[PDB]
């Protein structure tokens, strides 16, 4: 879990012009989103009050690293995931395409149609190179 | 250039009736199955009913010598005679099986059948020899062209001893004189039966139809009737009923689907008279990630029923590729893979398409008053984009790469900046590079770059660029 | 009749000094206890007998059986008798460099020379051989050969230093390669003079007579116990006195891990070679084999000398433990075996067995609940309470007032209790594969051990006929009369 | 050891209505009882109000590790003593005969008669077998 | 007079490109200053020249001296020199395997090609040789043989990748065999292209002139201590410029642990080899062998150039000892040895000896306060910890005799007060201080056994105490003069009768 | 490290007749001292303040571990001091003479007399052998 505590480390005094190390909420949620995550602002409320007790709104690294301590627990799925990204991908460009989406479909029984599917694609697709890559099949997994 | 049926079923060193039964299933469930190579030796053991090690046995078997087949107590006897570090590693392996699985696992004298010297003898193993007496006991030498023990077998209760030749020495740096050999044992009904190599599957690949049918009808409709997630709603019942696994003890980590495949190859078997129990004790090789063994040739039965034996590791990569990965079937690579396995430092390499096309960016930082550190510059997916058009977001896309192309990027020459960096945003900058073209090219990045200068809010050259998408 | 050597033929193979040997009859016999020493390196015999110093705990180096060095303690871990052991080599050169620097002073290295003497023993025993003569840098030099293929020895004829270097295009185990260089041997300070090492006597085991160890025993801290009404805390206070003054050992400062008596025994042994002439010091230096549960080495000849005086040489292993069992543990001696034996020793992961007698009765005795749980505890190295309560109920002191006849019933009932309280956890959920097998194994043993009450007086077979199903002194009732 | 502590744990949840992990004193005897343990009632109070000064009557781990931290100490002879049963047991049958216990003592200065020894071993024995196994070798020792 | 190889018979043996070490003659001589290489892969020498680029810090795989991939660095290290060392080999690959995972990117492997004309070195050379021609799926390959018994090597024609298999019934050392592959080396990133690495420029210790130290401090802070009263802080204080100058060294990002002048120096000598046509980058990577304090590698031949600008190849350690000493430590140059020497390295457990004065003289010298109750810690390894007082069994005595005493005592010896006396005064005064010590001491031995090493550690203060006592007197005029003193009745009165004695 | 604590400990209780392990700040100096070091009695109060509140002047093992983990910081560089003395050394006869003192000096710059030097010696000097031992060097160094 080095890794995992050293990669909070890193976003966390990527940005905070307090020096010592302690933020504020007005800017923890660009951590988490730089980190890779889109908390809901209810969210960011019921946390940071339970174990800031403190009323001041200062926030460092051992709080932070406990708050994350529990978020990722029945999301780290990431390895599931990107092993399914891989199921789809057929061809093996590291790229889901219309095609290919629709077969691992139809094989699960939904039959799509031609529009349906450019439709999926497209929802997912978020460069809008007519494919989807792995960091978008994560993003478009993600919620 | 692969070896095709008789042929490969002949290399595979599985039961030949084992294997022809297990058409059936690989059939009848439209499924690849895949097995790890089988210790030849251990073949004929395996048909006349020995049973075969689990994970609480984790000797190497023997591939020479009258014990050939077997597990020999002392690890210098299996395969891995003369490897002096192997060797230790299995006697502790054993030394453990013994100790902390008590009643369970035990050790006992090896002893060869009047029909199995006679097997030994065409496979051209051992010989039985000239006759010996050493204490009003007899006994018949057994030989092979091994130079540093010395094999004997006796004629009253048929135990075979060995000893080390004379000013020989064993890897360890022992010297004996005759002593019996004995073998990893398991408990069966308070009698200890001997072991032998097991069926190791290499993995599975079921028709990705069977992981539906695996699907309970209800959970799976409360997604599929329009309830449009459903996009993210299918591959979530292809995860948790296909792709999920988990541990388990008698058998290791493996997957629900994964631990009925293997009841019905077990059953499948006993039909043909196999008495020893189970030969498939455990999940794939694919979960296998302490430590994974690389071997060379797999033995494959496709859902046809045919038997297909890979050549050699690269190959074994591209059959699963071509006709598995790439053709509607369920699969998944060790975790290990492309990187250092943990247990024994292997460092298995596999294709990995996602990291085929890695000209992309990301969470970097991956990488390990006066607003300048602030700002979204790092979110080229932006989640918000599906409002946009498809010819919006190509165009807006380049926008926010070069976004990053110019960001805090430039600082090339911040004080003493280690090539290690600039290698990172140089790449980064290569893959931008192409990570544009191609959204481009779909409907026609050194174009112009003369045509864009980033010296203000990205807001006031947003509107610059929009006017550059002539 | 078991085959082992005797006399002349078996000391020959025990490798002690002759000398000392007899020496040692005499402590065998007026302290009626057996002596086994483990094998000493022949080699080292002679340079013993010369009066060379023995190695101590704090020289943990293999001594050599082979070349020149033979017979004492070469740096250099591969010129010993771990030679070509890649490993031993290794963990044998990192004890010497610990012996060097965390004990400065008190041990340290030397130049080994070849007395002219020596080289004659040497040629004897078929060693070594004073060979062509050689000139290096305006210096003479005798070559030393070896049917060895690796190094290659020299001697000096001014000095008589012994250097050696390794052979052409060969490569050390360590993988290393050198030409011309002394040969460094272990030394110890004596004096303020470094003087070579040598192997020392390793007792095997001290096993004592009884009534030796009752000499041990305080005259009035024994009768404080004989002399007591009661009898339980009575057989109590007489076993911890066996125990205190017979059993238990501690870890002295340089004699590691021995007990008491056997440190007396310790300095008899050392004391009797020192009036033969011997003048290197000590012999024995530190508890015995026994106690020496880290790195246990299995030896096949083991040398014992009886009582008696006299002298027998176990052939193997398995006839070691056949001879201790016919003429010592089974025979009014004390006597205790390496606790690591049938476990993996921590150290070198060392696995010997050996025969112990508790462990053959555990298939027909019930346990008790601290076994039952830390049976539970090895067994989560990858859940219900009335079982380990009953067992610890079958286990109970207080049966100390009843009568045979009422212990076996209470007893017998208690563990048809446990059988129940067990078999339906089974009736229950598979739980783990191998928790399963713990039942399957509980159960057996609480059916030997009531079958076996039983037939003591008079088991399914009456399981059919018994309650479960509401709890107190009532399904008890049944019980009684279902016996008789 | 790893054991030790790993044994302490095993009792310890193995009865707890609590579930975080958090017994009474009302059944700490029981626990140290089945867990191979004779304390009487002086010693389960001096300690249980030394270390715990809460005086809430509440008991988790942490502190019972220390506890039995301190007990072990010179009681851990269980070498020794299993050693001894083995000294007694001549014939090897892994059990303790009068006539066994007799030579023991008799070899140690004190002679008994057929009787005498009888006593002992009726009364160290505890199933009746008429014998004494190291389990009630144990107890005898210890309780 | 040693006997060490001299000029192009020791360039020979050095490894270093001829171009290169001449051009390091100008450093050596300019600068004042010795330059000694640890050995240099010689099958490296001519890729380096070549311009091939060198292997970093972050990269541990040891170079190959056989076969076609002699010189480079094989990611199979059985393909190194470490072949058929099944440990080495094993702790190798880890670190390739590492240099490729922790480094992604930074550092990779690559198929090794062999141009026409390395070919042809390696002939010459005589590693390997081009032997007959085998096609094996319509490829055309050529054999390339080595006298090796356990691997086979061949080479492609098209676009020359090297291959190669185990023999026949033929085993790895990690019990391994296969069939025909690429044989992959160590490479690192440069501009987006892997290229392949190759031994470096290892220092085995850099000895600069103490005046080429002086330059490195700046003039005025040599004043404000030059620039001063207390002649005895006159020297303490150029004492800890020297130290902070040239003594103290760092752990750099990835130069290793180097010290300043050296990172200077380092520069140079990268500098000097790209004036010669060098385009593979550096060619010395790190801090000199003497800071290599976790895996010190102890070599025989040492290639050494004098500020003369000569070269001169140390034949063994023994050796390279007596030419530092004589020409180095005791020439005024600046020097120190690696500070694991004489102690067991933490990283390999090597144990490498070398020459220390310090020691050396330890035997005449008497220990401190400090260099005693430290030893005291040390020597209670053998026991258990518990209570310094009361340590005996009856408890009608609770005190080793002399417990403190011996160390007050030893702090008495050792005082700066005496710089206000007579060397014939502090003789005195030191001798009886040693002399009392001697006493505290040997009464402690006259007490009880207490632990069998601590009895050694008293005889030998003893000898110690006794030899500095007995130099301090022949300085001027030990126990001849032991039995006529006190011990009975304790002030300025014991001290009474000595005086005269000595007389 | 070990031997560091180690060592404090030795001479911690080296004197201390309290028994369990408390010192007063009477004997705190003659510690450090006995231990190899010259603290001046106005950093043996601003210490002995700010960690010790109790008020009480008992010193024990805990609280003395700390102190020492501060001081020796900037000090530690015992191993420089050690090489110096080997760089002044030139003949390596384990002993600094004048005439090496005064290389390193002129090489240095500082050009001295014969006068001069002999001082620098005599009062570096503390037994009067006439010549400075590592033991000497160091104290030089370290007053
Ligand atoms: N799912 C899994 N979980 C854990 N370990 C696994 C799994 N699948 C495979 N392994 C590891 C080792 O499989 C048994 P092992 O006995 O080592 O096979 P083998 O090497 O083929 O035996 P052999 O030596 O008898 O030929
Ligand atoms: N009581 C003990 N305490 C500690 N170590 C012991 C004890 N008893 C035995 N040993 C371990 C090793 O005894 C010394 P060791 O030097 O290893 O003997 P050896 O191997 O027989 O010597 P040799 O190598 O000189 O032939
Ligand atoms: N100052 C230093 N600090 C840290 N490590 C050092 C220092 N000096 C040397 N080293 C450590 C390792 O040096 C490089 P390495 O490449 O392993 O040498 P080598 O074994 O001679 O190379 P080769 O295998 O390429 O022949
Ligand atoms: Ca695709
Ligand atoms: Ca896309
Ligand atoms: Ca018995
Ligand atoms: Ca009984
Ligand atoms: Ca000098
Ligand atoms: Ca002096
Ligand atoms: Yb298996
Ligand atoms: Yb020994
Ligand atoms: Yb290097």
């Amino acid at each position: 879990t080095e890794e995992q505590i050293a990669e909070f480390k890193e976003a966390f005094s990527l940005f905070d012009k307090d020096g010592d190390g302690t933020i504020t909420t007005k800017e923890l949620g660009t951590v988490m989103r730089s980190l890779g995550q889109n908390p809901t602002e209810a969210e960011l409320q019921d946390m940071i009050n339970e174990v800031d007790a403190d009323g001041n709104g200062t926030i460092d690294f051992p709080e932070f690293l406990t708050m994350m301590a529990r978020k990722m627990k029945d999301t780290d799925s990431e390895e599931e995931i990107r092993e399914a990204f891989r199921v789809f991908d057929k061809d093996g460009n590291g790229y889901i395409s219309a095609a290919e989406l629709r077969h691992v479909m139809t094989n699960l029984g939904e039959k799509l149609t031609d529009e349906e599917v450019d439709e999926m694609i497209r929802e997912a697709d978020i460069d809008g190179d007519g494919q989807v890559n792995y960091e978008e099949f994560v993003q478009m997994m993600t919620a | 250039d692969v070896l095709k049926g008789e042929k490969a079923l002949k290399a595979s060193g599985l039961v030949p009736e084992h294997a022809d039964a297990f058409k059936k299933i690989a059939r009848e469930l439209n499924t690849y199955i895949l097995f790890r190579p089988v210790n030849k030796l251990a073949t004929n053991l395996i048909k006349s009913g020995v049973a075969t090690k689990g994970l609480n046995v984790h000797g190497k078997s023997s591939d020479w010598g009258p014990v050939a087949g077997y597990i020999p107590f002392d690890q210098d006897l299996s395969k891995k005679h003369g490897q002096q570090l192997a060797v230790e590693k299995g006697n502790l392996e054993n030394k453990k099986s013994i100790t902390e699985h008590e009643g369970e696992i035990g050790k006992i004298p090896l002893k060869l059948d009047h029909l199995r010297i006679e097997e030994l003898k065409e496979n051209g193993i051992i010989l039985k020899g000239k006759k010996e007496i050493d204490n009003g006991k007899k006994y018949y030498l057994l030989e092979s062209n091994n130079q540093v023990y010395e094999f004997r077998i006796s004629d009253e209760n048929n135990e075979v001893q060995y000893k080390t030749k004379e000013g020989k020495i064993t890897v360890l740096g022992e010297k004996f004189n005759w002593r019996n050999i004995e073998v990893m044992a398991k408990n069966v009904e308070g009698v200890l039966k001997p072991l032998t190599a097991d069926y190791d599957l290499f993995a599975l690949a079921p028709s990705l139809t069977e992981i539906k049918k695996q699907i309970p009808q209800k959970e799976w409709d409360k997604v599929v009737n329009t309830p449009n997630e459903k996009q993210k709603g299918v591959t979530n019942l292809l995860i948790k009923y296909g792709i999920e696994r988990k541990p388990d003890s008698t058998k290791g980590t493996l997957s629900n689907w994964q631990k009925q495949m293997l009841d019905r190859l077990n059953e499948a078997v006993k039909y043909t008279g196999y008495t020893g129990g189970d030969v498939v004790n455990h999940g794939t090789e694919q979960d296998n990630e302490e430590f994974p063994e690389k071997d060379n040739e797999i033995f494959i039965i496709n859902p046809e029923g045919e038997f297909i034996l890979t050549k050699n590791w690269e190959m074994t990569g591209r059959f699963i590729e071509k006709n598995i990965t790439g053709k509607d079937y369920l699969y998944y690579f060790n975790r290990s893979y492309n990187k250092i396995a943990p247990g024994n430092k292997a460092y298995i390499e596999w294709t990995d398409p996602i990291t085929k096309a890695k000209i992309n960016t990301i969470p970097t930082s991956a990488e390990f008053s006066v607003k300048k550190i602030a700002g979204y510059l790092s979110d080229y997916y932006n989640s918000a984009n599906h409002i946009f058009s498809q010819e919006k977001k190509r165009k807006i896309s380049i926008f926010r790469g070069i976004q990053a192309y110019n960001e805090i990027e430039n600082v090339l020459k911040s004080k003493q900046i280690a090539p290690e960096y600039k290698n990172y945003f140089q790449y980064l900058k290569e893959r931008i590079t192409n990570q544009v073209q191609l959204l481009l090219t779909h409907q026609k990045f050194k174009l112009l770059y003369k045509q864009l200068n980033f010296t203000e809010n990205e807001t006031d050259n947003f509107e610059v660029f929009q006017k550059i998408i002539d």
